[PDB]
């Protein structure tokens, strides 16, 4: 059963609960919520609106596309502001936010805990 | 570092190579 | 306000579609064609008018020469541009062009000093604060939806294949075969000399050209359906000229388009598209074929042909290796495509920094497009 | 009285609420 | 029963109201007010007045009749009008305005108002 990603496993799986109890404070501010870490940051809006509460300067409007390319646009605005306040991301990409990777978005959102706080 | 560093990260506490006898014949995949 | 919408003009050579950013749907759709009297009037007071452009032109076929100013993707007559260019902004859109930028669609592979002179035009006469030109089948891949395929367009021009991967073009392996659909309506016209029906004009070859689109269809089984439509007459149909002359076209339904896999008909020792298809896949990388057959998409208007995608998606199989999924995508409204990714493409925010901005012209004169475009 | 009184300019865009525009129906076709 | 002829006729009566207002507010002047612009403009005369109005110069007087000919004898010398005033007319005939085309009635309009500023 591949002992190497069962011990992963067991490690995102309360690694995914203690980032969602973090962020859902932050967003409390704002009405708005997520219930799943992964599937609601596909769209992009979420994360746009937590680096809206966290920064405290606003980002640019965020475009009203159901379409995937609008998607990869509504994650590339805030990957560009995260790239402008001095945070260093590596092989972080919009499209692996969209196809919903579990460590490249985890390791993003350790990233911007790190970084704010 | 909110709640604290340890906390935030999930750390294992507990060491697993401690408690086995003998890693030569330890098997990763069962197969 | 802020943020105008910017115009978007697809021109083929069959066909200009034009219509603004926003929309879904373009407003105005109408052929490219000019025609010009040839008889000498002799009402005195009648009115004179040069030149007709647009849909009166098609509705007065019988006194008129009708002229394309696009042929095979390449703008012969630039005078004839210049008229359709400003029928379509004056009469079907009403629109001052000097306010709005403008998006335009061309084909991949044709002469360099076509974009130049694309270029010069609008901004010289038209004085368009800004503008783009943008690849066809890459604007196909837009209304799709996705980013990994390959597009193969078909329309009254050329015939082009492309694929993308992850947003990267591969620009080895597009291949641009030149049949289209004004050598199917030449073929047309070829066979239904057979029957007896004799089309010379200009003005009966936009009839001969609505048959084919009326009563044309992709045989599955060419060699078996020419058995089948020996043996009896259940594979006839009629049509009914404006004169009231009626004809059956009968056998050469599914021969005019057969034409399109097997181009040797025409003379041509080129191989059919399903090959193209093929090679164009073949000369990708081996990591990504598999993605690419998998989402294989039909644009133009010339792949509006019943069956068609069937017919495609056979060959492509067999051509194929057995375990691999070949699946054939095929919008019901793909003749418009081409148009609709590309006002997907002028609504997009990242877009607003790679428009061709007037100074930029100034400075670099006619040939900044090579450096600003693909 | 101004361009954008004078000419109809739709500030609302149609394609942006469209989910899927890959399937879209102008017209039924048969 | 298509949507391109739908969003095309949805801009048709919006900018037919517009150019009717436009066009009563500049022949106030003159007792004529025109009800419906592709009626009214059928005969010509009232499109010769507009002009003569608008350049404040004067144009040859109309050609009296009912007949067909009449009517494109008047249209025409308007259209002579516009042309020798410098104003490049694409697609335009007098035919055209007597049988009353939507689009070219109101290309020609939307000329006038433009070059006529
Ligand atoms: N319903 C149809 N069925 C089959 N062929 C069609 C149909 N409509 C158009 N065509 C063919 O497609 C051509 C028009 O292609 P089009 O999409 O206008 O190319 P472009 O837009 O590049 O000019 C016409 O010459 C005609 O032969």
């Amino acid at each position: 059963r591949s002992r190497i990603k069962a011990l992963a496993d067991e490690r995102e799986v309360v690694q995914k609960k203690t980032f969602t109890k973090w962020v859902n404070s932050h967003l409390a501010r704002v009405s708005c919520r997520i219930t799943d870490l992964y599937k609601d940051l596909r769209d992009g809006r979420m994360l746009i609106k937590l680096l809206e509460v966290l920064s405290g300067e606003m980002l640019p409007k965020p475009t009203k596309g159901k379409m995937r390319i609008h998607c990869l646009e509504n994650v590339d605005k805030a990957l560009q502001f995260l790239k402008e306040q001095r945070v260093h991301l590596e092989n972080m990409g919009s499209h692996d936010i969209v196809d919903g990777n579990h460590r490249l978005v985890l390791g993003l959102i350790w990233t911007i805990i790190l970084r704010f706080q | 570092q909110v709640l604290g560093y340890k906390d935030l990260a999930a750390i294992p506490k507990d060491k697993a190579i401690l408690d086995i006898e003998r890693p030569d014949l330890m098997i990763y995949e069962p197969h | 306000d802020d943020d105008i919408a910017a115009l978007v003009v697809d021109n083929g050579s069959g066909m200009c579609k034009a219509g603004f950013a926003g929309d879904d749907a373009p407003r105005a759709v109408f052929p490219s064609i000019v025609g010009r009297p040839r008889h000498q009037g002799v009402m005195v007071g009648m009115g004179q008018k040069d030149s007709y452009v647009g849909d009166e032109a098609q509705s007065k076929r019988g006194i008129l020469t009708l002229k394309y100013p696009i042929e095979h993707g390449i703008v012969t007559n630039w005078d004839d541009m210049e008229k359709i260019w400003h029928h379509t902004f004056y009469n079907e859109l009403r629109v001052a062009p000097e306010e709005h930028p403008v998006l335009l669609t061309e084909a991949p592979l044709n002469p360099k000093a076509n974009r130049e002179k694309m270029t010069q035009i609008m901004f010289e006469t038209f004085n368009t604060p800004a503008m783009y030109v943008a690849i066809q089948a890459v604007l196909s891949l837009y209304a799709s939806g996705r980013t990994t395929g390959i597009v193969m367009d078909s329309g009254d021009g050329v015939t082009h294949t492309v694929p993308i991967y992850e947003g990267y073009a591969l620009p080895h392996a597009i291949l641009r075969l030149d049949l289209a659909g004004r050598d199917l309506t030449d073929y047309l016209m070829k066979i239904l000399t057979e029957r007896g029906y004799s089309f010379t004009t200009t003005a009966e070859r936009e009839i001969v050209r609505d048959i084919k689109e009326k009563l044309c269809y992709v045989a599955l089984d060419f060699e078996q359906e020419m058995a089948t439509a020996a043996s009896s007459s259940s594979l006839e149909k009629s049509y009914e000229l404006p004169d009231g002359q009626v004809i059956t076209i009968g056998n050469e339904r599914f021969r005019c388009p057969e034409a399109l896999f097997q181009p040797s008909f025409l003379g041509m020792e080129s191989c059919g598209i399903h090959e193209t298809t093929f090679n164009s896949i073949m000369k990708c990388d081996v990591d990504i074929r598999k993605d690419l057959y998998a989402n294989t998409v039909l644009s133009g208007g010339t792949t509006m042909y019943p069956g068609i995608a069937d017919r495609m998606q056979k060959e492509i199989t067999a051509l194929a290796p057995s375990t691999m999924k070949i699946k054939i995508i095929a919008p019901p409204e793909r003749k418009y495509s081409v148009w609709i990714g590309g006002s997907i493409l002028a609504s997009l925010s990242t877009f607003q920094q790679m428009w061709i901005s007037k100074q930029e012209y100034d400075e670099s004169g006619p040939s900044i497009v090579h450096r600003k475009c693909f | 009285l101004g361009y954008k009184d004078l000419a109809a300019i739709p500030k609302d865009k149609a394609i942006l609420d469209i989910e899927r525009p890959d399937l879209m129906i102008y017209e039924p076709h048969f």
